[PDB]
RNA sequence: GGAGCUUUACUGCAGGCUGUCGCUGAGACGUGGUCGCCGAUCGGUGACUGCGACUCUCACUCCGGGAGGAGGACACCGAUAGCCGG
RNA sequence: GACUCGUACGGUCACUGAAUCCUGCCCAGUGCAGGUAUCUGAACACCUCGUACAAGAGGACGAAGGACCUGUCAACGGCG
RNA sequence: UCUCAGUAUCGGGAGGAACAGAAAACGCAACGUGAUGUCGUUAGUAACCGCGAGUGAACGCGAUACAGCCCAAACCGAAGC
């Protein structure tokens, strides 16, 4: 039979509609008036943190990370540049507002490292993302057979270096065939053509 | 200058002459989805856009003749070379 | 070219900013409970650095000492009420709806309780016209009919100093010890004696703008300088 | 060859103005269109939408120490489109 | 964020350059500003054609802006 | 535009190496191959480009080394850390 999970995934799936609206528009309210990243005891979506990776158990952290919407805040030439590089408006970055949402969860909880993280909406002017992070260095994850992995030193600052899931996502890893020419096995080896 | 709308001549798809009757070229309409359209798009961006920054013109002072010469008989048409005319009408 | 003045204003430079460690008082009313009055007794006049107008030191009731602003006739040991039930005399603070049409107010509130905003200047005041349980008419000293919210409170009476402006400065010198009291950048050079490069009047054999003053209202910074999005100039017609 | 400067030189880029989409909700008039059901191309009747006119409060914004007050689906902000823009 | 502990007797942006006697005519061009029946005026949404979808072609509607009208020279300037 | 070049330089960060990695692959189209990296070749080929100047892969093949696995959920439901 349907997991309970199934049901809150399938209220996922259309934000705008039936309960989950209500929900969301109560609690924007209250999110906007929250910091940048704030620590919750409990997952907005529970089908989705478990889905990835998420254990209720020591160790195991959620924050909830607002990130502004939109293009590249993005100054203006300075000096002499040619006209294909005079751009300051349609300029966008190539870091996807999630990923920037995990680094800065991670920067946040210095010892923690990131394991994955999910949308939770957006208004018309920001995007929330919450992020799960994992200590390392407890002994309930050291003991983990499913979690253990990310207690290696070869982890440390795994969000920085792209090794997150958003991370290979948006460094163009998901394809092993065409098109994965110039990502795989790093964006730099392939010399910084990949995207 | 004037000109015959009708008059025998070598039709080269019949192979022997018949009367053709002749028209201006009038343009046809673009798709706009030939390739170079597709790249117009596709090129254009931030800054200059190269060839597509460019803007066409200038006139020959007396251009071409541009003409069809269609025939009565099988109905198919041919180009022949133009000659310059400040003007062409048909005599009817 | 280079940024031209207008531009480094903005960067909050010691040059363009208001010597604020000098200045007094941030002149607000003060603010009640609600539906009550409070008393104050008038301890002192001094001179109002920021405005080169008088400003009157009151100790209230409640043991509050600040100084307010003072309209024309207020003078030491005089008492002052602020709140609703305020006597009409002038240096009182009330709504606009307890005050009776007719009457020259100051020191008026744009939204209530906002400490006052309109004719706080030398000599000025307001016209309180019209009343409403919905809105307050007020003609401020530039001839313009303001609706304002009745529970915006104004101050009875004209601001005090009035005339200030009736003697010429006479001298540089005079002028100068004003700018030193003010935000602002003096003297003026004029953008027509500057080089093309330091402003869009800059350059030239000779001293001419070399293009119509009035400019759009559209114009960047750095290009909207002279008679700025100007309906006329000039004095005939 | 270079640079500084100019402008109704060429090409672009900020910035300003303006439409539109998102944030963004409730009720409802006039009108037109794609339309379904109560009827035997003929009319009472869902919904959708073009159109320009209006009222609300609940997001959002400002004032207020607060209670509350003023605005209000606009504005701000994000995206895009046209005009101006040495 | 400066102006601003400021509020039109104020700030900002420009021109001229104490006093005295004065400061004429011109709004066609250019600039600014206001208005505008009609004309022009982009994208989204909408309608038609096309495509089992799409590209694309057209239409309706019409913002600012422009045409057009008006104001303005102690605006740029002009005064044969 | 293109080129120099994703170069110089700047911000963040790991390790003794790093990254990649067990197919929603390939597509010598097959009755075929079988995680990933690298080297040699494919090849200055296909592809891009005021179609100018320039730019520029991949599959495959021959090698090197080889290694394959764990969750989420279903069904259990405190039997656990
Ligand atoms: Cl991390
Ligand atoms: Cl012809
Ligand atoms: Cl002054
Ligand atoms: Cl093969
Ligand atoms: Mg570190
Ligand atoms: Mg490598
Ligand atoms: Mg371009
Ligand atoms: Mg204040
Ligand atoms: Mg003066
Ligand atoms: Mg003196
Ligand atoms: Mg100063
Ligand atoms: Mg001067
Ligand atoms: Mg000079
Ligand atoms: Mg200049
Ligand atoms: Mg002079
Ligand atoms: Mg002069
Ligand atoms: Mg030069
Ligand atoms: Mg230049
Ligand atoms: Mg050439
Ligand atoms: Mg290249
Ligand atoms: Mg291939
Ligand atoms: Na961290
Ligand atoms: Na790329
Ligand atoms: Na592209
Ligand atoms: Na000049
Ligand atoms: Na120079
Ligand atoms: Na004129
Ligand atoms: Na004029
Ligand atoms: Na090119």
């Amino acid at each position: 039979a349907r997991s309970a999970y199934s049901y809150i995934r399938d209220a996922w799936k259309n934000p705008g509609d039936g309960q989950l609206a209500e929900l969301q528009w109560q609690r924007q309210q209250e999110w906007r008036n929250e910091g940048a990243v704030e620590r919750i005891e409990r997952p907005t979506r529970l089908d989705k943190a478990r889905s990835q990776g998420y254990k209720a158990k020591q160790g195991v952290i959620v924050a909830r990370v607002s990130v502004r919407k939109g293009s590249a805040r993005k100054r203006r030439h300075k000096a002499g540049r040619r006209s294909k590089r005079q751009g300051v408006t349609r300029i966008t970055r190539r870091k996807d507002i999630q990923r920037v949402a995990e680094e800065r969860a991670s920067r946040t909880f210095p010892n923690l490292r990131v394991l994955n993280s999910y949308s939770v909406g957006q208004d018309g002017r920001q995007k929330w993302h919450e992020v799960i992070l994992i200590d390392p260095n407890h002994p309930a994850i050291q003991n983990d057979d499913d979690l253990s992995w990310i207690c290696a030193d070869d982890q440390a600052d795994r969000v920085f270096r792209g090794l997150t899931g958003a991370g290979r996502r948006n460094r163009g890893l998901s394809g092993k065939g065409k098109g994965s020419e110039k990502t795989r096995p790093s964006l730099r080896s392939n010399g910084g053509k990949g995207k | 200058m004037q000109m015959p709308r009708r008059f025998n001549t070598y039709c080269p798809h019949c192979n022997e002459h018949q009367e053709h009757e002749v028209e201006k070229v009038r343009s046809g309409r673009q798709t706009g989805m030939k390739w170079i359209d597709r790249q117009r798009e596709r090129n254009s961006g931030i800054g200059n856009d190269g060839k597509f920054s460019k803007v066409p013109g200038g006139d020959k002072p007396t251009k071409k003749t541009d003409l069809k010469y269609r025939c009565g008989e099988c109905g198919k048409a041919h180009l022949r070379e133009g000659w310059r005319a400040g003007r062409l009408e048909f005599q009817e | 070219g280079r940024r031209i003045q207008g531009q480094r204003r903005g960067r909050g430079t010691s040059t363009f900013r208001a010597p604020s460690h000098r200045y007094k008082a941030d002149l607000e009313h003060r603010k009640v409970e609600d539906g009550d009055v409070i008393a104050g007794t008038v301890v002192d006049i001094e001179h109002d650095p920021a405005r080169s107008a008088p400003v009157a030191a009151v100790e209230f009731e409640d043991g509050d000492r600040r100084l307010i602003l003072a309209p024309e006739g207020v003078g030491v040991g005089d008492e002052l009420q602020v709140g609703v039930s305020a006597e009409i005399a002038p240096g009182n603070t009330l709504p606009l709806a307890e005050i009776p049409e007719g009457v020259p107010v100051c020191n008026v509130e744009s939204s209530p309780g906002d400490g006052g905003k309109f004719a706080r200047a030398s000599g000025v005041n307001a016209q309180l016209l019209t009343h409403d349980r919905n809105v307050a008419v007020v003609k401020l000293p530039s001839g313009e009919m303001k609706r304002l919210d009745p529970q915006c409170r104004a101050t009875i009476g004209v601001v005090a100093g009035g005339g200030r402006t009736d003697k010429p400065f006479v001298k540089a010198g005079n002028k100068h010890h004003k700018m030193k009291a003010r935000g602002t950048k003096w003297p003026n050079v004029r953008g027509v004696a500057m080089n093309a490069v330091d402003h869009p009047f800059g350059g030239g054999g000779r001293q001419h703008p070399g293009k119509p003053k009035s400019i759009s209202r559209n114009a960047p910074p750095g290009r909207k300088v002279g008679d700025i999005a100007s309906k006329r100039t000039g004095r005939g017609g």
